């Protein structure tokens, strides 16, 4: 189940708005998750299920679902939020991750 | 809740190794344990999973039938037997958990991998 | 060398008080059950857009309880007239079929819920959502068919009559004249072995196993509580047991193990009606126990 | 079944296969639900069993008992 | 058993009369009483019946809403009061007793013993 | 529940066989009876249910059923058996009587 993530690179400046999109092949009924990975560190969950928000992470991250086009939105960027993001689907085993989106300081 | 990986180390092609994922702070039989890997500067890719209680085990297509996974609920641990390694399997392996909450049975959300580990490096010459 | 002994039962005394009070309670049950079940179905259908994973058994159980409640007014009308049946022939058969199917559906789905809840923390814990969804759908269809098969017979043989002496209509069941006793005992024993005994036994065993498992796991203990788990079994027992003791006592009367007396008929009549009242209270206590308590459900209720 | 869809009275099913020899105690009930009925007590099993009024000897006995 | 009728006599058209059937020699509080007619030179016809112990009553179509029927268990007698008599009621009335045994599908209804009956005229 | 009896009139002689038929416009579960009355006396009961011969009647008369068609059979008509026979049904709360059959030498 190929999961295509776009765009694969960003240059948002501090305090701007960030949007990332993940597109599935088949239909997955709101069983997507969004992970964040720092350079050379263990990934940590950001959003579990299609839209819920993991208890503990800031409220800037917002997850939305539309058909089979999942979207992650960050309202503001802080110096501590410049890393890579992955989208995962937990519906059809095997579990397939995304290609990986990178955000860099402009 | 705390997960720690152990094992790794360079192994010649065609060899085998054991990777141990130990868990603490919770009984292991109420949460599936997954194993994922990351090649140098590449995206993640799922490998294996297991539920300790009844020994259900799935696998990944690219490595179907080449690994073994066995979970000991007595010691709250998971074992991944690696064998028939290729030179292209070098990566870093993490063992994660998929929490299942019982207090919400009828109305629950599709869970995600909550707690990860530092992981261990596996190399092949 | 035999004797003849004549025993005349006095004409049935006033029964306005009992009938009026039971109808009063039935109206309360109807209102308070219909409203609750409708809300649960609405929330379950609406939640799917928020990313939740609602459970099919809850939706099917809610529909079954709603159908059972809808037909209470028919019994209320048929009860104020002291068991007379003014309605037509089709009404009697159709109403009984609806009631029986949608009352066995609820009883079977309770047992299915218990087994699924235990397996969802022991076995299904590492199964893809698609497979468990398919398994639940298959079980849902299977349970519906089984309930329909069990309920069809009694509806087939149902027919109306008009007493030659008293000259008022009635809706009863007529069986083959060569196996009258066998059919009566069989169709009043299937409602006691496939209605209470087996479903309650499975529910008790599997919820006990779930309680043991959750206690053994420290992390689950903090959030969930063991009061609700035992509450499920106790509520089912308290609601249904009195009715299935009255029915089991009615069967004994048929076989004449209990000597007949003028008091037995009145006592059994009152006991059966009064106990059936509680048997239907189970149909409204169900949403208050399975859905109104879950913290996630309440948060979804207010937001919708 | 719901109670309304039921018929309640002393005897709900007859038992024609009975013999005049094995009868010790009769009983002529009279209930508004099922008019006159007959309930007997077999002297072997001591089990109260209904009886069908069509049996000839039953008819003679019952007419004699009631008319007197 | 012995049934005797009384009350038969001349009546003006549109008037009223009251007939009493007295039965001696059986349990009145068990059986049910039946009144039937016989027009002059014609076949029998059913009028009504009363089930004494419980008071259940039924009426023939041709006399619905006109004839009233009562039973006195204390006097073990059956009273039939007729009012608004028409010109087609002149007949001979018979009183019969039937024991309503129970059969699975129907209740016994064979009028066993018939009284001598009395002639009621509407002139 | 209109009930019919045929033939309305009939003739025979001593030592003969006679059959009288009674039909019901609706279904009656073997619930019938047959009386006989003399020209000016009170009627008497002959058969009830469908074929159970009454207590005090001889064996000449015999009743039988077929679908909904109740037949009375009389063999060896004695001189005293010249009367009017009536057919009744009592399934429904509204009883009924037949038109009436007459037999003469
Ligand atoms: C329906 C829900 C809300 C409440 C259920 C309460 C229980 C206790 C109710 C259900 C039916 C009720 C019974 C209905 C009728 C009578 C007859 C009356 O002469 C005495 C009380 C008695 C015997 C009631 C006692 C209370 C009762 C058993
Ligand atoms: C008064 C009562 C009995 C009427 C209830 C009718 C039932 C059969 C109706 C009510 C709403 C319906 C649901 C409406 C929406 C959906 C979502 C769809 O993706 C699957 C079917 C499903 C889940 C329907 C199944 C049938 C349903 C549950
Ligand atoms: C005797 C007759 C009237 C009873 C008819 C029962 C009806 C209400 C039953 C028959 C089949 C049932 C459906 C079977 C399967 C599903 C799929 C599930 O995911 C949602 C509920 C839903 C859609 C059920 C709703 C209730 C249903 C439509
Ligand atoms: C009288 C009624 C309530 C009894 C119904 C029996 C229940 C316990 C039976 C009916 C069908 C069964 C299911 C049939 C298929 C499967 C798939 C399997 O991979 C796991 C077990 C599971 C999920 C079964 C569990 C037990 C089950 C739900
Ligand atoms: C157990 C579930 C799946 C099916 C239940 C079907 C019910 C309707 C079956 C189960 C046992 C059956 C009875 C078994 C034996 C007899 C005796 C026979 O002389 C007449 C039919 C009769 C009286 C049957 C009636 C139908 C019956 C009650
Ligand atoms: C007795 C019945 C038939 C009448 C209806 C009353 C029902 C709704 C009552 C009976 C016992 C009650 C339960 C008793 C204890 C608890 C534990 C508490 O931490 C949450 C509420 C909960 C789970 C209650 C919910 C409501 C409940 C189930
Ligand atoms: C014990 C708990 C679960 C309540 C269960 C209800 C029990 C107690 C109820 C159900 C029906 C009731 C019986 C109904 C009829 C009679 C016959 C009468 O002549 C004496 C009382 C007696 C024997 C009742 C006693 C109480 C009874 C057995
Ligand atoms: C602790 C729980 C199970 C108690 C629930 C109360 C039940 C058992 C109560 C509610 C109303 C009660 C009934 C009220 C009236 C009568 C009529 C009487 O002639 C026999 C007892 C009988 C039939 C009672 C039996 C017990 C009863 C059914």
């Amino acid at each position: 189940i190929q999961m295509t993530q776009s765009p694969s690179s960003l240059s948002a400046s501090v305090g701007d708005r960030v949007t990332i999109t993940c597109r599935a092949s088949q239909s997955v009924s709101s069983a997507v998750a969004w992970y964040q990975q720092k350079p050379g560190k263990a990934p940590k969950l950001l959003i579990y299920s299609a839209s819920s928000l993991y208890s503990g992470v800031p409220s800037r991250f917002s997850g939305s679902r539309s058909g089979t086009d999942f979207t992650l939105t960050i309202s503001s960027l802080q110096p501590e939020d410049f890393a890579t993001y992955y989208c995962q689907q937990s519906y059809y085993y095997p579990i397939t991750f995304g290609q990986g989106t990178k955000v860099e300081i402009k | 809740v705390q997960l720690v990986e152990s094992g790794g180390g360079l192994v010649q092609p065609g060899g085998s190794l054991r990777l141990s994922c130990a868990a603490s702070g919770f009984n292991i039989s109420s949460s599936s344990i997954h194993w994922v890997r990351q090649a140098p500067g590449k995206g993640l890719e799922w490998v294996a999973s297991i539920s300790p209680s009844y020994g259900y085990t799935s696998y990944a297509d690219s490595v179907k039938g080449r690994f073994t996974i066995s979970a000991d609920t007595s010691k709250n641990t998971a074992y991944l037997q690696m064998n028939s390694l290729r030179a292209e399997d070098t990566a870093v392996y993490y063992c994660a958990r998929v929490s299942y909450w019982d207090w919400t049975w009828g109305w629950s959300k599709y869970e995600g991998m909550d707690y990860w580990g530092q992981g261990t490096l596996v190399t092949v010459s | 060398c035999i004797v003849v002994d004549t025993v005349m039962c006095p004409n049935m005394p006033n029964k306005s008080v009992l009938l009026y009070t039971l109808s009063f309670i039935y109206i309360f049950i109807f209102v308070i059950g219909m409203i609750a079940n409708s809300v649960v179905v609405w929330v379950n259908i609406q939640a799917k857009t928020t990313g939740y994973d609602t459970h099919c058994y809850i939706l099917n159980l809610a529909i079954a309880d709603l159908w059972v409640v809808l037909t209470i007014p028919v019994w209320v009308v048929s009860l104020v007239q002291h068991n007379q049946w003014p309605m037509g022939e089709l009404t009697c058969k159709v109403t009984h079929l609806i009631f029986s199917i949608n009352l066995f559906g609820s009883i079977f789905f309770l047992t299915c819920m218990s087994v699924d809840r235990y397996l969802s923390i022991t076995y299904f814990t590492n199964t893809p959502s698609s497979r468990k969804k398919m398994v639940r759908r298959v079980v849902c269809i299977l349970v519906w068919l089984l309930a329909f098969c069990v309920s069809l017979p009694d509806t087939y043989y149902l027919k109306t009559v008009t007493s030659a002496s008293n000259n008022e209509t009635y809706c009863r069941s007529f069986y083959p004249e060569h196996s009258i006793k066998e059919w009566l005992i069989g169709m009043e024993l299937v409602s006691v072995v496939l209605g209470f005994a087996v479903p309650f036994s499975i529910i008790a065993v599997f919820y006990f196993l779930l309680a043991r498992a959750i206690s053994a796991s420290s992390d689950q203990e903090k959030h969930s509580s063991r009061k609700i788990i035992f509450s499920y079994v106790v509520v089912f027992l308290v609601c249904w047991l009195p009715y299935h003791v009255a029915v089991l006592l009615d069967i004994f009367s048929i076989l004449h193990y209990i000597p007949f007396t003028c008091r037995l008929e009145h006592a059994l009549f009152t006991a059966l009606h009064v106990t059936q009242c509680l048997s239907l209270v189970h149909c409204c206590v169900n949403p208050v126990l399975y859905s109104f308590i879950n913290r996630n459900y309440r948060y979804e209720l207010m937001k919708a | 079944k719901p109670v309304s869809l039921s018929y309640r009275c002393p005897c709900r099913f007859f038992e024609s296969h009975v013999a005049r020899a094995n009868v010790k105690h009769l009983k002529i009930l009279n209930t508004p639900n099922c008019a006159l009925q007959i309930v007997a007590r077999l002297k072997n099993n001591n089990r109260q069993v209904c009886i069908d009024p069509k049996l000839k000897w039953i008819q003679e006995y019952l007419e004699k008992a009631l008319n007197k």
